[PDB]
């Protein structure tokens, strides 16, 4: 049961936003330029590690 | 206020318009518009000084 758990919370975590435009990279990458999407992605890659 | 819907929107026509003192995009990067989709478009006219 606990292994469960901590595997769904950890899959569940992937669609946060964590006051990002968007929690999907490849929408950041279509809708934007280089230099204005490293703000963005920021927040997610802390988020996630 | 003019609602756009259910058709095919090719912004090359707004180079071919006018040399344009302005062009800003916020959410958007104005050399990717051709490549997104969208659910409805709003266009608002209006005259405003220099």
């Amino acid at each position: 049961n606990h292994n469960a758990q901590a595997l769904n919370t950890l899959v569940k975590q992937l669609s946060s936003k964590f006051g990002a435009i968007s929690s999907v990279l490849n929408d950041i990458l279509s809708r934007l330029d280089p230099p204005e999407a490293e703000v963005q992605i920021d927040r997610l890659i802390t988020g996630r590690l | 206020r003019k609602r756009i819907s259910n058709c095919v929107a090719d912004y090359s026509v707004i180079y071919n318009f006018a040399p344009f003192f302005a062009f800003k995009c916020y959410g958007v990067s104005p050399t990717k518009l051709n490549d997104l989709c969208f659910t409805n478009v709003y266009a608002d006219s209006f005259v405003i000084r220099g």
